[PDB]
């Protein structure tokens, strides 16, 4: 995360950490969406551009973290996976577009004060708040500046969701209904945006009417980290809710 | 580099 | 369900430091 800051204690308690087996690293964001589905962006997991085709052994979920680094002992859970799914018409080739991923974990994990699973868009809830203007909620444990470092910490940031107009005209990529895209213009003054490593991560709003937090994108794309006139690109949650739904009742 | 994990 | 709702924060009605920016662009 770019020009964002340190998490408070639980304040995302549905970050995930997508945590490679070996070498050890951190290898993208995710999000928990009940005790054994995980979301997260299918690049994560499946980019053959650049080699990457990871398999359910190749990865483990750290749920409830707030250090990077650290192995938090009586806080976070480590959970193994049991299958991957990524959407059927992922489009890796041109522009991530359906950019979208669940994943199932071998066991339920036990909620805390750290781990809470935070909520989907219904139809409703998208069309009050997916609009221009209104801010959502980025996190991550990925680069804090797009070329130097590191976060010792979980780190936030609130971006206002762009007009679409804006989005399209500021990129020669294909914007498409699947994606919005967030983030301060260059007469705004303010700045933020996701950076390596944020990918999979929430894009999360808090509701007014039920003051419940709903993650209404996923981390997807973007070029370079927080320049201005650029910005962030997310997969649109409820525009995918159906094939979320259909994943869940099928082999949840 | 990250602290090593256990059983997991 | 009780999804969305942080045991931390809206559990205990606290909020986080910048949760109020959200609700102003509301
Ligand atoms: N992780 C799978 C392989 C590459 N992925 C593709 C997506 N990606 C990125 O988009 C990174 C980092 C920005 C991160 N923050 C935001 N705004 N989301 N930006 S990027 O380095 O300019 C980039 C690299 C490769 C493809 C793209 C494209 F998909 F846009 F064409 C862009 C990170 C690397």
């Amino acid at each position: 995360i770019v020009e964002g800051s340190d998490a408070e204690i639980g304040m995302s308690p549905w970050q995930v950490m997508l945590f490679r087996k070996s070498p050890q690293e951190l290898l993208c964001g995710a999000s928990l969406i009940s005790d054994r589905w995980v979301l997260t962006a299918a690049h994560c997991l499946l980019y053959p551009p650049w080699d990457k085709n990871f398999t359910e052994n190749d990865l483990l979920v750290r749920i409830g973290k707030h250090s990077r680094t650290r192995y938090e002992r009586n806080i976070e859970k480590i959970s193994m996976l049991e299958k991957i799914y990524i959407h059927p018409r992922y489009n890796w080739r041109e522009n991530l577009d359906r950019d979208i991923a669940l994943m199932k974990l071998k066991k339920p994990v036990a909620f805390s004060d750290y781990i809470h699973p935070v909520c989907l868009p219904d139809r409703e809830t998208a069309a009050s708040l997916l609009q221009a203007g209104y801010k959502g909620r980025v996190t991550g444990w990925g680069n804090l500046k797009e070329t130097w470092g590191q976060p010792s910490v979980l780190q936030v940031v609130n971006l206002p969701i762009v007009e679409r107009p804006v989005c399209k005209d500021s990129t020669r990529i294909r914007i498409t209904d699947n994606m919005f895209c967030a983030g301060y213009k260059p007469d705004e003054g303010k700045r933020g945006d996701a950076c390596e490593g944020d990918s999979g991560g929430p894009f999360v709003m808090k509701s007014p009417f039920n003051n419940r937090w709903y993650q209404m994108g996923i981390v997807s794309w973007g070029e370079g980290c927080d320049r201005d006139g650029k910005y962030g690109f997310y997969t649109h949650v409820f525009r995918l809710k159906k094939w979320i739904q259909k994943v869940i009742d099928q082999f949840g | 580099d990250f602290e090593e994990i256990p059983e997991y | 369900a009780d999804c969305g709702l942080r045991p931390l924060f809206e559990k205990k009605s606290l909020e986080d430091k910048t949760e109020r920016e959200l609700l102003e662009s509301y």
